[PDB]
This record gives C-alpha cells, sequence and structure tokens, in this order.
C-alpha cells in the first residue's frame, strides 16, 4: 500500500485565517489525489481531485496543489463553517492498487485559556446496593484540551481504576469537557472516607472532594 | 440530483453474515466504479471494495479478502457488499461511494458485531454542595454496564438542550460500555424544576428515564 | 400555430410556422450545439411542427464529440480523470486501471509506466504490464 502521511493530525484556527493542510505519499501517485472533508455524523464531503481540481459547488477559499510526493490542501481564508476533518486519499493507478487515506486533520477553533468547573458525584445509593461503587468527576468547559486527572483515596493516589472521556468543542464556546470515572467495589467505598478528584493544567491544579460521612 | 441510499447493516454476530445494498438513483450505476469505505466509531476512512460492471473488476482491502463479496445488479441500479464471517474488527459505519474521487456518498449504514446484548443501568449524578458554583449546579446521569455501542442522551425530552454535555462511551475491564451525560442548571431552579435524563439503547430495544433529584 | 425555438437532442431547432402543407416548411433541420456532431452513420436530427403549433419527437440526433458529454442541452468537456475516445450516447468514463489522471476533455487517459496498452485495443481498455 502507498501510505498518506498526513501532517498535522490537529489544528487550532480563527475565521479569516489562512490554514494549509499537508500529505505526503509514500511513493509517486501520480496527481490521482482527493481531498474531503468531513462533520461528525455526517458522510465525507470532497472538495479537491486530480490533486488540484476544485469539486463543483466548493467555494474557491479551498485550493489543492502537488510538489513531487507533497500534496497541500490550503483555505485562504477559512470559515465557520470549515472547521471540520480532512482526509487525502490517492488513488494511483485507478484500481491497480489499494486506496488509501490519510489519518485525519482535526481544524479545531482557537479560543483563550480556560479553566474549568469541576465537580465531584459520590456513587448513588442506587449503585452501592448493587455491589460497585462509581464516582465521577466533571471538568466542565475548559480549553485547551490538556488536562491531568488524579484520583484520591484517603490520600492515597490511585492507578488503574479509573477511566475518563472528552467531548468535541462546543458550538457555543469552543471548550471542552471531559469526564473521569473511579471504580471500586461497594466494599472498599465504604471502608474510606475522602474521596478527590484533582484537575491539572498549566500551573494550576484543582482537588474537588467530598466525605463519604458527611453530607 | 444524485443519490446513494443504503441499507442492510446492523447486529450482527461474530461468524455472522449481513447483506449491505448501494441503491442509486439520477445517473447509471453501470457506467461509474462504486466503493465500500468504513469508518469505525472514532477513527478514520478505510477503503473496503471497489468495483466496476463497465470494466468488469472487483478489487478488496487485504483484511477483508477472502469473507466479503462486491457485486452489483446494474438492472436494479443497486450495489451490494456481501459480509460473511464478520469479526469484532468490522464494526463500523459503512459507506457507498461514487468513483475513486468519491463524489456522492450514501447516508451510512452501521454494522455492529456483537457478543451479547445487555441494556445499561442508568444512575443519577445528584446535584449538591460538590457539584455547586454559585448560581450553577451541575447534575447528571451515569449510564452503566450496556453493549454493543450506541447509547444517546436526551434531557427533558428534548427541552433542554443547553448546557447538555454527554460524553463518548468508554470500555471497562469488563467488556461492557459506560458514559455519562451531565447538564448546568440555575442552582435556584432545583426544588421546583423537574430534570430527566433519557437514555436510548437500540441494540437492547431499551429506553431508560431517570428523574435526577437533589441529594438528601 | 407557431412552434418555438428549441434545443433538443443535442440541436438547435428554429421557429416555424404550423400547418404548412410543405414537408420542406412544417419539418425543419435542427443545427448541432456546440461540440455536437451528427455521427458518420447517423440521421441528421429533424423535428416536424403540428398544425396545433407543438413539436413532435424529433428524428435524428447530434452526439457530444470526443472528449465531451452531454450536460442537460450542451456538451461539456470530461472532467480530469475522465475521458471519452468518440461521439457517442455514452458519458465520460473514469480512467481505467493503470492509466495516470487525464487533463480536462480527455480523449484517453495514459499508461501507467511500465504499463502499456495495445494498438489494437481501445482507449477504455485497461493497460498492462510491459513483460
Ligand atoms: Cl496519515
Ligand atoms: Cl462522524
Ligand atoms: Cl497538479
Ligand atoms: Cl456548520
Ligand atoms: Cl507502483
Ligand atoms: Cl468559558
Ligand atoms: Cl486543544
Ligand atoms: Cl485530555
Ligand atoms: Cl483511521
Ligand atoms: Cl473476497
Ligand atoms: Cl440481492
Ligand atoms: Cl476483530
Ligand atoms: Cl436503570
Ligand atoms: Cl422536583
Ligand atoms: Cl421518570
Ligand atoms: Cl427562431
Ligand atoms: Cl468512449
Ligand atoms: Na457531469
Amino acid at each position: 500500500d502507498i501510505q498518506m502521511t498526513q501532517s498535522p493530525s490537529s489544528l487550532s484556527a480563527s475565521v479569516g485565517d489562512r490554514v494549509t493542510i499537508t500529505c505526503r505519499a509514500s511513493q509517486s501517485v501520480s496527481s490521482a489525489v482527493a481531498w474531503y472533508q468531513q462533520k461528525p455524523g455526517k458522510a465525507p464531503k470532497l472538495l479537491i481531485y486530480s490533486a488540484s481540481s476544485l469539486y463543483s459547488g466548493v467555494p474557491s477559499r479551498f485550493s489543492g496543489s502537488r510538489s513531487g510526493t507533497d500534496f497541500t490542501l490550503t483555505i485562504s481564508s477559512l470559515q465557520p463553517e470549515d472547521f471540520a476533518t480532512y482526509y487525502c486519499q490517492q488513488y494511483y493507478g485507478y484500481g491497480g492498487y489499494p486506496i488509501t487515506f490519510g489519518q485525519g486533520t482535526k481544524v479545531e477553533i482557537k479560543r483563550t485559556v480556560a479553566a474549568p468547573s469541576v465537580f465531584i458525584f459520590p456513587p448513588s445509593d442506587e449503585q452501592l446496593k448493587s455491589g460497585t461503587a462509581s464516582v465521577v468527576c466533571l471538568l466542565n468547559n475548559f480549553y485547551p484540551r490538556e488536562a491531568k486527572v488524579s484520583w484520591y483515596v484517603d490520600n492515597a493516589l490511585q492507578s488503574g481504576n479509573s477511566q475518563e472521556s472528552v467531548t468535541e468543542q462546543d458550538s457555543k464556546d469552543s471548550t471542552y469537557s471531559l469526564s473521569s470515572t473511579l471504580t471500586l467495589s461497594k466494599a472498599d467505598y465504604e471502608k474510606h472516607k475522602v474521596y478527590a478528584c484533582e484537575v491539572t493544567q498549566g500551573t494550576t491544579s484543582v482537588t474537588k472532594s467530598f466525605n463519604r460521612g458527611e453530607c | 440530483e444524485v443519490q446513494l441510499v443504503e441499507s442492510g447493516g446492523g447486529l450482527v454476530q461474530p461468524g455472522g453474515s449481513l447483506r449491505l445494498s448501494c441503491a442509486a438513483s439520477g445517473f447509471t450505476i453501470y457506467y461509474s466504479s462504486m466503493h465500500w469505505v468504513r469508518q469505525a466509531p472514532g477513527k478514520g476512512l478505510e477503503w473496503v471494495a471497489s468495483i466496476s460492471s463497465y470494466y468488469g473488476y472487483t478489487y478488496y482491502a487485504d483484511s477483508v479478502k477472502g469473507r466479503f463479496t462486491i457485486s452489483a445488479d446494474t438492472s436494479k441500479n443497486t450495489a451490494y457488499l456481501q459480509m460473511n464471517s464478520l469479526r469484532a474488527e468490522d464494526t463500523a459505519v459503512y459507506y457507498c461511494a461514487r468513483y475513486y474521487a468519491m463524489d456522492y456518498w450514501g447516508q451510512g449504514t452501521l454494522v455492529t458485531v456483537f457478543n451479547q446484548i445487555k441494556g445499561p443501568s442508568v444512575f443519577p449524578l445528584a446535584p449538591s454542595s460538590k457539584s455547586t458554583s454559585g448560581g450553577t449546579a451541575a447534575l447528571g446521569c451515569l449510564v452503566k454496564d450496556y453493549f454493543p455501542e450506541p447509547v444517546t442522551v436526551s434531557w427533558n425530552s428534548g427541552a433542554l438542550t443547553s448546557g447538555v454535555h454527554t460524553f463518548p462511551a468508554v470500555l471497562q475491564s469488563s467488556g461492557l460500555y459506560s458514559l455519562s451525560s451531565v447538564v448546568t442548571v440555575p442552582s435556584s431552579s432545583l426544588g421546583t424544576q423537574t430534570y430527566i435524563c433519557n437514555v436510548n439503547h437500540k441494540p437492547s430495544n431499551t429506553k431508560v428515564d431517570k428523574k435526577v433529584e437533589p441529594k438528601s | 400555430k407557431k412552434c418555438p425555438e428549441l434545443l433538443q437532442g443535442l440541436a438547435h431547432f428554429p421557429e416555424t410556422i404550423a400547418g404548412s402543407d410543405a414537408p420542406s416548411l412544417a419539418t425543419v433541420a435542427g443545427t448541432c450545439v456546440d461540440h455536437a456532431v451528427v455521427p458518420p452513420g447517423g440521421e441528421e436530427p429533424r423535428m416536424h411542427c403540428a398544425v396545433d403549433g407543438e413539436w413532435l419527437v424529433p428524428i435524428g440526433q447530434c452526439l457530444c464529440q470526443a472528449g465531451y458529454e452531454k450536460v442537460e442541452d450542451a456538451c461539456q468537456a470530461c472532467s480530469p480523470g475522465f475521458f471519452k475516445f468518440e461521439a457517442s450516447e455514452s458519458p465520460c468514463l473514469e480512467c481505467p486501471e493503470h492509466t495516470l489522471p487525464s487533463p480536462e476533455g480527455a480523449t484517453s487517459c495514459e499508461c501507467e509506466e511500465g504499463f502499456f496498452r495495445a494498438p489494437q485495443d481501445p482507449a477504455s481498455m485497461p493497460c498492462t504490464l510491459v513483460p
């Protein structure tokens, strides 16, 4: 397979910015390269084909170019509708060889750094009756995406018993949110008092906690 | 207008079989090449197979050779993907698309390879002083121990969307999925306003509505 | 009792009077739109204007030439990556296996380096490995 090495895997930009996404083929693919846009919940959309031909109905702010094995998609003035994921593709030989795609580039909205609002939820008594306890930590509306979550049980740092999930950028304020779940047995949960979620972002850590034997 | 309408996806056990259809309108499928491209949840695009009834060829990704068969019926202007000996790694949204530079795409059809079906338990994430910041309180629903994907969540049957965050599922060490959905609401409203998460799990035909009440 | 200007079968037809006793008058010859032609063994388009003022279905037609395809009532050059090597009713075809992307309006796609097309084979033939 000819590989398409797409870079960067993501970038943050503002409306009106010039944006460039580059894809390097692992050998010559002639001009047999296309570029696609995809938004969540939707099928991909063809932008550019034959390396530089603009597909009908795609605005002229999109352009494609080739230099040897390097292919670039340029957006001359990023529009609100252009925040999306972009993929290159090669089809050299029109069937002679495996079709391959780049791994994609996510184009996100740049905004200022934002500290999360941090909340913690003890396990529900409904769940405790079932023999498992889940403690949930919520990091609400922060930016950039990068954050470290650490769990503590009676000041004992936990490891390997939590999992976390992140939302895509919020359409209103362009932030992210993140949830982390600590899983213990009921028996372990009722053996301890203080449960704490610590969120670290840059120069700031925020620890949210609760006393199992308080209200 | 050109349209590609897919059907035939769904739930299948490992080793089982499915047949996808791609019905074309607005052009003559015989004169085109058609392609199947799949997308695993959270991943990129992967070519699966190609066919040209005009040139009389079929081509397959190595990962599906010997298991999938691409075909067409030009008299029905439809393309097909017969998928046998399905594997967990085959779970994806499958698209059909026209031409190597894929200008028209079907709407996608989800193929889910499952070894078990289990509906979720839904636990409340109650608002409290550990989930309050001034005029704002966070609350939510923890959706635990379901399989397979997906689950969707709404609040108050769609009447509440502002401030909702529904997170991607995680795959627990148990083999089952879990996600959470949260919403931020005015903390003054907590005594008076009712907040219900609506959790839908098509694969088990289960919906759970859970009133989230303040803790006491 | 007047048939209007029409585009039909990639041919332009003039305004004609209806109810003419002469087949030279009620039936008119169409002229091919740009990049359309009448094939070597084809009928030149002619259309009859009826007494009530409505055109009948024409006899004969023009066809888009090599490198062009019919889009609505016009002939449009094949897109890059496509070709059409003869005047025919056919759309442009996507380049065959082991060819290189074609420019706009192409009559064939060039073979990939190391591949060839035998002269007896049409341009739709995919290229084969040079031994
Ligand atoms: Cl890549
Ligand atoms: Cl998606
Ligand atoms: Cl080029
Ligand atoms: Cl949009
Ligand atoms: Cl090669
Ligand atoms: Cl904010
Ligand atoms: Cl970020
Ligand atoms: Cl992160
Ligand atoms: Cl991928
Ligand atoms: Cl096969
Ligand atoms: Cl069938
Ligand atoms: Cl697998
Ligand atoms: Cl439940
Ligand atoms: Cl209430
Ligand atoms: Cl209820
Ligand atoms: Cl006239
Ligand atoms: Cl042809
Ligand atoms: Na066309």
